[PDB]
């Protein structure tokens, strides 16, 4: 039972409600505690310090603090601003740093004691491109909220010079409600393939808008790059007949995955949710899953480094930790099944570029899988049409024929009757005689529908688009 | 829908269902018509004090003197007061299909 | 102690000093442009260096004055995006097609 501590940093409510990351981390340490298969001879305690958001100096002092008591490594705060402080601290004093939230990769930061289980933006964006290429859209549109979304999609942004496309870029304004006029111009814009890089909370705050302005019809298709696509308040909108599409490294196929999910769901609404916000209560989020996995990879390494020691170091004793060399390398080299699937580190950019992705889409019922993605081959997304269901080879008139028709004086008329009759019996005329005769000759089954616009049809120059009979044909 | 206010030194002018939200798909034209040497005072009390919300080209409010169109406002601002010397103020309010909001109020008077 | 400080050139490193001076009330001045995070409440920092926001407006004006109907933007690292976002939002308003490498 080798005692060990893990530094905990949480930008949080600074109040009574306790955050999800602290929750999953403690859930994680408990998971270690119960199953000794990992660490039969070892159990790790932890110190969990709590700070303010976007507030460096306070984080840095807390960083020195969790140095004072000594750990193996810190868990990064989930926001880049003080995250840089954390990182320039870690590699400065040699203790390996593990990050979960994506930060702005600084091009020349020569730090070396950091990895990030987060799906690196580049791979994600490449999959985005492959996806949209498959769907053969052209006038796509991005909408972000703050700056860094553009970066997340830079690989998207650079696409047009190689791929024949267009895309304007539109911005959700400062506050959430402000997006209604944006939807106004987009309605004016008539942009029928709009990808979104946005926090799922804002996704909710804008779906009410989109249904409210009735934009959600079957033509429109949105794809949401975020990874908590699971907990959307999906149920009412799936009957608007829209397509969504998105990703989920969050595996659910393992039954162990499930079981842990319900254990969480017991401890989760334990925390007071916000059902008024329109989020499905009772589902653990992607970030918390990541930071669950991270302790586990730390463990799956450390069990092979019993030479682990905890130097009670100070920020001013600038000599780094004694054993940061091989241990960090181990994490780089380790592999594991977390709660997202295969876990590995690139060991080149000192981050992660490898994982497994299931693309998921809004079916008639909700979120249902529509394929798999991995770095090597890329997209293996498949299609729910397979096995030739209810299909007969060389079948004759297997499906009936939908015959359109016009109403004209001697050509097609109503069989003059008093009682209400319907179907293909209201219509009677010379063209009907011809249709019946040729259908008997060719042996088919037909249903009859009038053209709604009710004219022969001609090319409207202003749109170059057919009308009436020709268009419906 | 038109609210004619002829030959009144004072009266009131506001969007349809004014305390409520304006009905959609309106297209209503309004007049302030004054005698020669009779000057018109046009006044916007804001029901909603903010810099204008939806600044765009649908749901605009035109203002007409005599017709050189003085301006079109939208969103949620008040135009400041405009002093009438053409004495025939023509006010057009338009409404879209799908943007419905707080509406507006006005005060006209003869000076 | 100082009456005040002049900022270091980078963005990332500058963040820390900015915060520190805010932690003690020192006025901090800077020299290069960085990306401000819209969620920092700090006050004691100013930038001499002209913001790239207004620059983008001017560039857009210049583009339109020349009446260009196609253009390419090129940057060094992704930070140039933030640096140009305003222009990058050209197409919504006017007829401009721009591409990036
Ligand atoms: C560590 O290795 C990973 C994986 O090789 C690097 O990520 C980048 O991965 C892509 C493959 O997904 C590599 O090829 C690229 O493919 C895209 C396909 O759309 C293509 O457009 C690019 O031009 C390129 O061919 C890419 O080379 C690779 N990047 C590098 C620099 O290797 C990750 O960046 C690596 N880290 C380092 C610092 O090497
Ligand atoms: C169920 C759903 O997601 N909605 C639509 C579906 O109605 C349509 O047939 C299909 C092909 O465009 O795209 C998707
Ligand atoms: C696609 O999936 C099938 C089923 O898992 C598998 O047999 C095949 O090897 C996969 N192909 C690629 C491109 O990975």
């Amino acid at each position: 039972t080798h005692v060990l501590r893990f530094g905990g940093i949480f930008e949080y409510v600074e109040s009574g409600p306790m955050g999800a990351e602290e929750l999953a981390f403690r859930f994680a340490v408990n998971t270690i505690n119960r199953n000794r298969t990992l660490l039969p001879n070892t159990t790790l305690t932890y110190d969990t310090q709590k700070i303010n958001l976007y507030d460096s100096f306070e984080a840095s002092k807390k960083a020195c603090d969790q140095l004072s008591l000594g750990v193996a490594a810190i868990l990064g705060p989930s926001h880049s601003s003080s995250a840089n402080a954390v990182q320039s601290i870690c590699n400065a004093l040699g203790v390996p740093h593990i990050q979960t939230r994506w930060k702005h990769q600084v091009s020349d930061n020569k730090d070396s004691f950091y990895v990030s289980l987060y799906p690196d933006f580049s791979s994600l964006s490449r999959a985005i491109l492959d996806l949209v290429q498959f769907f053969k859209w052209k006038t796509v549109t991005v909408v972000y909220d703050d700056s860094t979304g553009l970066i997340r999609l830079q690989e998207l942004i650079k696409a047009p010079s190689r791929y024949n496309l267009r895309l304007k870029i539109r911005q959700l304004p400062a506050d959430t409600k402000d997006a209604k006029p944006l939807l106004k111009e987009m309605k004016r814009g008539k942009e029928f393939h709009v990808i979104f890089d946005c926090s799922h909370e804002m996704a909710a705050g804008i779906l009410k808008q989109a249904l409210a302005m009735g934009m959600m019809t079957e033509y429109y298709h949105y794809i949401f790059t975020t990874l908590d696509l699971f907990a959307l308040d999906v149920e009412p909108y799936r009957y608007s007949g829209v397509n969504m599409t998105g990703f989920r490294i969050l595996n659910t196929e393992n039954t162990q995955v499930s079981s842990i999910i319900e254990k969480w769901s017991m401890e989760r609404l334990q925390a007071p949710p916000k059902p008024d916000s329109g989020l499905l209560d009772g589902f653990m989020t992607t970030d918390a899953a990541l930071m669950y996995d991270a302790v586990h990879v730390v463990s799956v390494a450390v069990q092979q480094f019993p030479q682990m020691t905890v130097s009670s170091l100070q920020c001013n004793r600038h000599k780094p930790w004694r054993f940061g060399t091989r241990f960090m390398s181990l994490i780089k080299e380790a592999h594991w099944e977390g709660l997202t699937g295969r876990i590995t580190f690139n060991k080149t950019n000192g981050l992660r570029t490898d994982f497994d992705l299931d693309v998921i889409s809004l079916k008639e019922e909700g979120l249902e899988k529509i394929g798999t993605w991995d770095p090597a081959s890329g997209l293996n997304m498949t299609e729910s049409q397979k096995g030739k269901p209810a299909n007969i080879t060389d079948s004759l008139s297997n499906r009936s024929l939908i015959v359109t028709t016009i109403l004209e004086e001697p050509y097609v008329l109503f069989k003059k009757s008093d009682k209400p009759l319907y179907g293909n019996d209201r219509f009677e005329g010379y063209c009907i005689d011809l249709l019946r005769e040729l259908s008997t000759i060719l042996g088919f089954t037909y249903e009859i529908r009038l053209v709604e616009d009710g004219k022969y049809g001609a090319q409207d120059d202003v749109n170059g688009q057919w009308n009436g009979m020709v268009r419906e044909l | 829908c038109g609210i004619w206010v002829r030959t009144s030194n004072g009266g009131h002018f506001a969007s349809p269902n004014y305390p409520d939200s304006y009905p959609p798909n309106k297209e209503c034209i309004y007049i302030l018509e004054a005698a020669p040497r009779q000057r018109i005072e046009l006044t916007f009390d804001e029901r909603y004090y903010i810099e204008p919300s939806f600044e765009c080209r649908f749901d605009h409010l035109e203002v007409r003197d005599g017709s050189p169109l003085i301006d079109r406002y939208c969103g949620m601002k008040s135009p400041a007061l405009i002093r009438s010397t053409g004495r025939f103020m023509w006010i057009k309010f338009s409404s879209d299909e799908e943007l419905e909001g707080l509406g507006f109020r006005a005060k006209y008077s003869f000076i």
